């Protein structure tokens, strides 16, 4: 069986409410929680279940209802937005994502052709932006002459912007020089909760 | 929450052996009874991998993999430990991170109050390659914002640094993060929204630094007219 | 009416003043005789807990013993951090005694009676005593020495058996021999220890069933240490003033538990090293070479010292290597059934 399961596996919330995490073992022993953010190691936040480590604040508390072992912050800082694990001797939680609430914002989106330069080279990048939305699901579909591309793109996504709460994502569609000068149609289509229904951004390659 | 210190990050072929250390104070070392080894994969959770007592240079393991190719050691003297990793695979890019138990847990576990910064492990067969910078050019086509970037693409290994206008402009920058591509290469995104009117008025360029292979570029984003 | 706490103990011995042999040197000045009539009082319908690992009679016992290496046992050479100590290193007389602990007064020693008592938790059978049983020193690793035996069934001690850091005891209810010489004169160093098979792998044996209990029935393995200084890969002890290192490969032997050709003597390889890291904690300390002709110690088996493989959460078996180290271990081995309370 699975000897630690975390829960929940995200976490949304705004900046003064009480976050409740749990840990439930397999087994009796006592829990450990860290803090962790990006490019940093883990923080130490409560061991033995329930003692907080030193310098941490006493917003960080630890509990357990049997074997359910439990982490609560209460009254958010910006600061305490990270990722949390527990661990149990030599085993580790799958994780906590605990992120800043704020209302729904659909993303601006944008497509970029490839530039002569590249094309040169044999190959074209096809850009889509999506910018500064909320929440971070959002899926974006590639179509060529309304062909479904597929296996030929890849995404990344921002962390969660300090000042703003939201999120912005890129994908870049990659063809051979040859395969883009075979097709005129490029376009982006945009899913998203803030939109009401899927946004497309389009180009017709060769046109100004 | 003082920090332990590792060695640096760095790049090694598949199959090679690498040694990551970790070493603190006098004072730090005497108060450590084991020195843990935890990995984190790029996107992934934490892994403990084994440990090592100062005092005697006892060890336990998370795997038998680990028992078989991890060799945990110390120097008391210099308040070190090593961690050496022979038999390298791409699985075993990783962070790297050493951490710290204190004598006298009793029954409560393990919880570990210090921790090193980390080291990157990054196992490629790559050879190290500036990126090519290709403009993402504004569409002179109703937000009146307008977006541009640079594709910052195919290099190895990581990192590269990317700033506009020579730092002067930072406001409504996102750069994304590196992507792996199947060639084994990376690409990254760097995007900036500005006044659609600023188009043609104001000049916006990227400047791309790649250390690994001393390769910096410059390149001028405009709307393609 | 009683509770909980620490206080400081006396040790009560049976050495003698005109013994040159070390312990005795120590004993004769720190320690008081022996008990004339000692009497320990059952405490009827009394429930106690007790825990083995928190007991701080044991931190007392290990300040003694180091006290007692410390001016009895001073290496030629010390090396502690980078500055080298040179001092005299005569050979001596070396043969550990037992020492008696004893509370003062307001305080007395509970005792716990409890055939199968592991160490920590309840304990149903409880005495009063003013001072435990005489407890040998004795510093080894991997194996435990001359100590005392459990009294039923084989025991299993462990802080918490499921933290592999954490060092597990055996508890044996039947001693098993182990001779080790030095022959007299060839290479001075040479030595081995000799057991017998038949003997030692019956009792491996039942550790493994005992074992088998504690670990839902799972296939129990044992394999040599992993890593470590010498002192805890080998098995290590210090007979007539030399300081022994053997290897113990053999005397962890699968293939035996369950085949016949196991059955007759062991023959462990030992050498005596000069140079060696002190069990103390406190560096490297190199010594004379051994004295001449046989060295020679006969010892009781009476326990073994255990680390669990990690990384066995979903396999079908659970691996054991030998360990020690931690000396104050040794003295947890026996001082388990006792804990000091204060007479409010
Ligand atoms: C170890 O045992 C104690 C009880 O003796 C228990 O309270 C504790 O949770 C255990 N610790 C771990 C880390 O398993
Ligand atoms: C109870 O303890 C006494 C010593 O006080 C011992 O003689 C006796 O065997 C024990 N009885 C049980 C129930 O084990
Ligand atoms: C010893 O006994 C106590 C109390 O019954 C129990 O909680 C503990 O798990 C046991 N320890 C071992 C190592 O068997
Ligand atoms: C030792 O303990 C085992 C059970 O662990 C038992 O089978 C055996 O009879 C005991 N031996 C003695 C001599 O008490
Ligand atoms: C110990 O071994 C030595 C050397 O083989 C032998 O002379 C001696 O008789 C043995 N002692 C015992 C009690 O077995
Ligand atoms: C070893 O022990 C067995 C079982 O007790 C015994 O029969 C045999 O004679 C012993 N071998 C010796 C003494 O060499
Ligand atoms: C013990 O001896 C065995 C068999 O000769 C050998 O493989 C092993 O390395 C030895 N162990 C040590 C600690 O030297
Ligand atoms: C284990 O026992 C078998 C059977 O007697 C023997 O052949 C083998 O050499 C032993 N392995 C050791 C002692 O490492
Ligand atoms: C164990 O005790 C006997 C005396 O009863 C002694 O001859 C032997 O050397 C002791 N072993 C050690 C390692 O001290
Ligand atoms: C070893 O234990 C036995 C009982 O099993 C005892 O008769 C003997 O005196 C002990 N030998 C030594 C040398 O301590
Ligand atoms: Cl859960
Ligand atoms: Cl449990
Ligand atoms: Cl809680
Ligand atoms: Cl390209
Ligand atoms: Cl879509
Ligand atoms: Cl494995
Ligand atoms: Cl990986
Ligand atoms: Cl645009
Ligand atoms: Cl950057
Ligand atoms: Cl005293
Ligand atoms: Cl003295
Ligand atoms: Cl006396
Ligand atoms: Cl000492
Ligand atoms: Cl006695
Ligand atoms: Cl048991
Ligand atoms: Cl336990
Ligand atoms: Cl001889
Ligand atoms: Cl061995």
């Amino acid at each position: 069986e699975i000897v630690l399961t975390q829960s929940p596996g995200t976490l949304s919330l705004s900046p003064g409410e009480t976050a409740s995490l749990s840990c439930t073992a397999a087994s009796y022993g006592h829990m450990t929680w860290y803090q962790k953010k990006p490019g940093q190691p883990p923080k130490l936040l409560i061991f033995a279940t329930s003692k907080r480590a030193s310098g941490i604040p006493d917003r960080f508390s630890g509990s357990q209802f049997g074997k359910q072992y439990t982490l609560t912050i209460t009254r958010m800082e910006p600061e305490d937005f990270a990722r949390y694990y527990c661990q149990q001797l030599e085993f580790f939680g799958q994780g906590t994502r605990l992120e800043i609430r704020r209302t729904v914002a659909a993303p601006s989106v944008f497509i970029f052709p490839p530039s002569d330069e590249q094309l040169k080279s044999g190959t074209a990048s096809v850009v889509c932006l999506l910018n500064n939305f909320y929440p971070r699901e959002a899926k974006v579909q590639w179509k060529v002459d309304n062909a479904l591309q597929s296996g030929n793109s890849q995404e990344s996504v921002t962390e969660q912007d300090s000042k703003d709460s939201t999120y912005s994502l890129s994908s870049t569609l990659t063809l051979s020089k040859a395969d883009y000068e075979k097709h005129k149609v490029y376009a982006c289509e945009v899913t998203h909760q803030g939109l009401s229904s899927p946004v497309t951004k389009s180009f017709n390659r060769g046109e100004c | 929450q003082v920090q332990l210190v590792q060695s640096g990050s760095g790049v090694k072929k598949p199959g090679a052996s690498v040694r990551v250390s970790c070493w603190t104070s006098e004072d730090i070392f005497e108060r450590t009874e084991l020195i843990h080894w935890v990995r984190q994969a790029p996107g992934q959770g934490l892994e403990w991998i084994g440990w090592v007592k100062t005092v005697t240079g006892a060890v336990n393991f998370g795997s038998p993999d680990f028992r078989q190719r991890v060799s945990l050691t110390r120097d008391r003297d210099l308040f070190t430990a090593h961690m050496d990793i022979r038999g390298l695979t791409q699985g075993d890019t990783a962070t790297y991170f050493c951490a710290r138990q204190k004598f006298y847990t009793g029954g409560q576990g393990w919880y570990f109050d210090l921790w090193g910064r980390g080291t990157l492990i990054v196992v490629s067969s790559a050879s190290t390659k500036g990126p090519s910078v290709f403009p993402l050019a504004p569409s002179s086509k109703s937000g009146g914002t307008a977006a541009l970037g640079c594709l910052v693409k195919d290099y190895f290994p990581e990192p590269v640094t990317v700033s506009w206008n020579s730092g002067a402009l930072t406001s409504g920058v996102h750069t994304f993060p590196a992507v792996l591509q199947s060639s084994g290469l990376y690409s990254l995104s760097s995007v900036v929204t500005v006044p659609s009117s600023s188009l043609g008025t104001q000049t916006y360029i990227c400047n791309v630094n790649h250390k690994p292979s001393n390769t910096k570029v410059d390149k001028k984003v405009e709307p393609k007219s | 009416v009683w509770k909980d706490a620490d206080t400081t103990l006396f040790c009560a011995s049976d050495a003698k003043a005109h013994e040159t042999e070390v312990h005795n040197v120590w004993a004769t000045h720190a320690c008081v005789p022996t008990d004339p009539n000692p009497q320990e009082i059952h405490l009827e319908n009394v429930t106690e807990n007790f825990n083995m690992w928190k007991n701080n009679m044991v931190e007392q016992m290990q300040e003694d013993v180091i006290s007692l290496w410390d001016q009895s046992l001073q290496p030629c050479v010390k090396l502690t951090g980078g500055s080298v100590i040179k001092q005299a290193c005569p050979k001596i007389s070396f043969d550990p005694i037992p020492i008696h602990y004893c509370t003062p007064a307001g305080y007395v020693i509970l005792k716990c009676n409890d055939k199968n008592f592991n160490g920590t938790g309840p304990c149903k059978n409880v005495s009063s005593v003013q001072c435990t049983h005489g407890i040998k020193p004795v510093v080894s690793t991997q194996l435990l020495l001359n100590g005392s035996l459990a009294e039923e069934e084989i025991i299993i001690r462990s802080e918490n058996l499921t933290n592999n850091a954490k060092t597990i005891i055996v508890h044996l209810n039947k001693s098993v021999e182990i001779n080790c010489t030095r022959p007299s004169n060839g290479d001075i160093r040479k030595a081995y220890c000799e057991i017998n098979g038949t003997k030692w792998n019956k009792v491996l044996k039942q550790v493994t069933e005992k074992l088998k209990e504690h670990f839902n029935n799972k296939t129990i393995i044992f394999q040599p240490p992993s890593g470590g200084d010498l002192e805890i890969t080998m098995h290590h002890f210090n007979c007539r003033g030399e300081f022994f290192y053997c290897n113990t490969t053999q005397l962890f032997n699968n293939t035996c538990i369950g085949m016949k050709g196991c059955n007759g003597t062991i023959t462990l390889p030992c050498k005596i090293k000069q140079i060696i890291n002190m069990w103390q904690g406190t560096g490297q300390a190199m010594y004379a070479p051994p004295i001449d002709g046989k060295i020679n110690c006969v010892s009781n088996i009476t326990g073994i010292l255990l680390t669990r493989d990690g990384g066995a959460n979903n396999t079908s078996n659970e691996t054991f290597r030998p360990g020690g180290g931690n000396i104050k271990d040794n003295w947890r081995s026996e001082l388990y059934k006792y804990k000091v309370v204060q007479i409010e």
